[PDB]
RNA sequence: ACCCGGUGAGGCGGGGGGGCGAGCCGGGCUCUCGCUUCUGGCGCCAAGCGCCCGGCCGGCCGGGCGCGACCCGCUCCGGGG
RNA sequence: GCGCCGUUCCGAAGGGACGGGCGAUGGCCUCCGUUGCCCUCAGCCGAUCGAAAGGGAGUCGGGUUCAGAUCCCCGAAUCCG
């Protein structure tokens, strides 16, 4: 039935033997300088000792609360610019023949109505490219006893309003349809952050070293372990 | 509102947090050219005390100069 | 007075050395897999005398496992070696004179 | 006859009809071709007597 | 995608051509090296007129931004007449002077006899 | 952080899989190895296996993916610091 | 600071070509070129200048002028596309 001259002709990938196949070499990849760049400067966020004002960024409320905040905060979206435009000729129509409350976007109106006590939930994006700009916003909110979640993702936070991007979103007011699951996730994430914001400031960042260096470590250690072991018996 | 606390933030320049930020700016600088575009400011208070504003047409670009 | 001849010659334009004739760099295998775990055998071409030195130089011709093309190299020839010979190169390497 | 003279001549004017043609001299051809088949042969033996080694082992 | 070769060279973008808006100039420049402008005059030299009724040929002053093969057309075209080869050498006045060989078929003293020299 | 060397930045570190040695009662455990040395030959653009679907009439013609060619990783490997 | 160093050195340094698929055109829309996109392939080495004695394909004879002749005329070829 088969044809006998198909013949199996396997090459012997030894050291020296054949040549070798273009396998995957994602990793030796000399790559450009502003990806080389990117990827160590990731590198040295994971080294270098990061104090807790930036380490503050690194917890993320979850998938399951965050989910339910985006269900949340789809409700109370602000005007688009040909919503705008509509509301505007519905005025026109009514002066020819109550506003909804909306979300403030924005660290200087978020944190002009939090010194002001409006906030109920402040929303923070942990990745600003500058720092600076949100370091304060949690222990002012601590301070003024504002519920704030950090989540992952300016981008997600930013199209939620009609924008690119957006930093820190303010609940002020909301109806009485979205009153008992807002304090359900106001409680929660109270519980979260406020109630441990103590354990934030003392808990440190870094120190954890490349994989490499730790597999060398710890084979040293697990060494001297098992010398010290077999001393005693 | 918020750039007041940024400008103090700035301000505190010898505290753990903002010697951590220099230390890792001045890094990331040193690796990249001596002469590029940035499109957005790392002091954005300052820039706006200086006069920057978010429109079209206004342009910074960070340099480096050699020391001494 | 003048400068004197030894800050001369460290500015050059004239003592600089004369590289027209030299056939090239006498300089090694780079490190790799088969430098690193094993080793892989090269011929020995032809050897020719490299103008402005004592050493006689080598065309060591190797074949290269990642590529299909034979590479050539500059070797110093040590004292021993002829041509039609094959120099092997790698860790699991043999000891004997005509090999590193 | 200088190289770029080598487009007007035909075919056969630039080799000889044998294998390596125009490459190499034929006394370097029969012995490359006698080392091809003994340096086979030699692995062909070599694989014999690891079969008989793991035969015994 | 798996990488095969290990350096990392620049991806092929996509570019587009010039599809401008408005054009650069208005109006396109006419040729100012026309026919009449690229023959100037032919030469009523002894030697020329020797070289005309010997070898068939004839001799112009030609402006020195010409081509052989415009002297060729030029000729062909003011002429009248088909143009068997065209030798140029620019004098020490400063101009190209052209010997238009012709065709065999066409008289060389007929046709200066037609354009007037003599 | 910073400096040097090599590369066309080509297999770096752990965890797997197999064989060769020692001791204990087929089993786990400490270590080594990973295919090339009698010869001036050749060696690339996959063989083999499995899963698919497209067209034509169990048969015909043209393609894709994974094994072969283990997995996870955070600095290209080293040398100083 | 006019600019200077540096020629492979702290570079995403290619616009190239084989084959396949798709649509748009052109010509007895047969069959093929032309461009548009995608898949696929690829090492090079440094942009550029630098010898009228270096390398460098291919022309010789006779005749002609007051001055030009491997150039003009005649007869013979030859190189490249
Ligand atoms: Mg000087
Ligand atoms: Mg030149
Ligand atoms: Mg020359």
């Amino acid at each position: 039935v088969v044809n006998p001259l198909f013949e199996k002709r396997p090459k012997n990938f030894g050291i020296g033997q054949d040549i070798q196949p273009k396998r995957d070499l994602t990793r030796f990849v000399k790559w450009p300088r502003y990806i080389r760049l990117q990827r160590q400067r990731a590198i040295l966020y994971k080294r270098l000792k990061v104090p807790p004002a930036i380490n503050q960024f690194t917890q993320v409320l979850d998938r399951q609360t965050a989910t339910q905040l985006l269900k949340l905060a789809h409700k109370y979206r602000p005007e688009t610019k040909q919503e705008k435009k509509q509301r505007l000729l519905a005025r026109a129509e009514k002066k020819a023949a109550k506003r909804p409350p909306v979300l403030r976007a924005g660290v200087n109106t978020v944190t002009t109505l939090v010194e002001n006590k409006k906030a109920q939930l402040v929303v923070i994006a942990h990745d600003v490219d500058p720092i600076e700009l949100v370091v304060f916003l949690p222990a002012l909110c601590r301070k003024m006893g504002v519920p704030y979640c950090i989540l992952k993702g300016k981008a997600r936070l930013g199209r939620l309003v009609h924008r690119k991007t957006c930093t820190t979103v303010a609940f002020t007011q909301v109806n009485s349809e979205d009153k008992g699951a807002l304090a359900k996730l106001v409680e929660a994430i109270r519980t979260n952050y406020n109630d441990r914001y103590d354990e934030i400031r003392r808990h440190w960042g870094g120190n954890v070293l490349g994989p490499k260096s730790v597999a060398r470590i710890a084979k040293l250690e697990k060494a001297k372990a098992k010398e010290l072991a077999t001393k005693l018996g | 509102g918020a750039y007041k606390y940024i400008q103090e933030l700035w301000r505190k320049k010898q505290s753990d947090v903002m010697r951590f930020l220099l230390r890792v700016r001045c890094w990331q600088y040193r690796q990249l050219s001596a002469l590029h575009r940035a499109p957005r400011p790392t002091r954005p208070d300052k820039a706006r005390r200086l006069g920057y504003k978010a429109k079209q047409g206004y342009v910074i670009y960070r340099i480096r100069v050699r020391r001494g | 007075g003048r400068v004197i001849r030894g800050q001369r010659k460290g500015a050059g334009s004239v003592f600089r050395a004369h590289v027209k004739h030299r056939k090239g760099a006498a300089r090694l295998r780079a490190v790799d897999f088969a430098e690193r775990h094993g080793y892989i055998k090269g011929i020995v071409k032809d050897i020719i005398h490299d103008p402005g030195r004592g050493a006689p130089l080598a065309k060591v011709v190797f074949r290269d496992p990642y590529r299909f093309k034979k590479r050539t190299e500059l070797f110093i020839a040590a004292e021993g070696i002829h041509t039609g010979q094959f120099v092997y190169c790698g860790k699991k390497a043999q000891l004997n004179i005509g090999n590193v | 006859v200088r190289p770029k003279v080598l487009m007007r001549l035909s075919k056969t004017k630039k080799h000889v009809s044998r294998a390596y043609g125009g490459s190499m001299c034929a006394k370097c051809v029969r012995d490359r071709i006698k080392r091809a088949f003994l340096i086979e042969e030699q692995k062909i033996v070599v694989k014999v007597l690891k079969a008989q080694a793991q035969s015994q082992k | 995608k798996i990488r095969t070769s290990p350096t990392f060279r620049r991806p092929k973008t996509l570019r587009l051509r010039r599809q401008p808006k408005y054009p650069r100039k208005s109006a396109p420049r006419r040729n100012k090296l026309d026919h009449y402008a690229i023959i100037k005059f032919p030469l009523t030299t002894e030697s020329a007129m020797k070289k005309i009724e010997d070898n068939n040929t004839l001799v112009f002053i030609v402006d020195v931004k010409a081509n052989k093969h415009q002297i060729k057309q030029a000729v062909k075209k003011l002429y009248d007449i088909d143009v068997a080869k065209v030798n140029t050498l620019i004098r020490p006045d400063g101009e190209k002077k052209a010997y238009v060989r012709l065709a065999p078929d066409y008289d060389a003293l007929d046709v200066a006899n037609k354009i007037g020299i003599i």
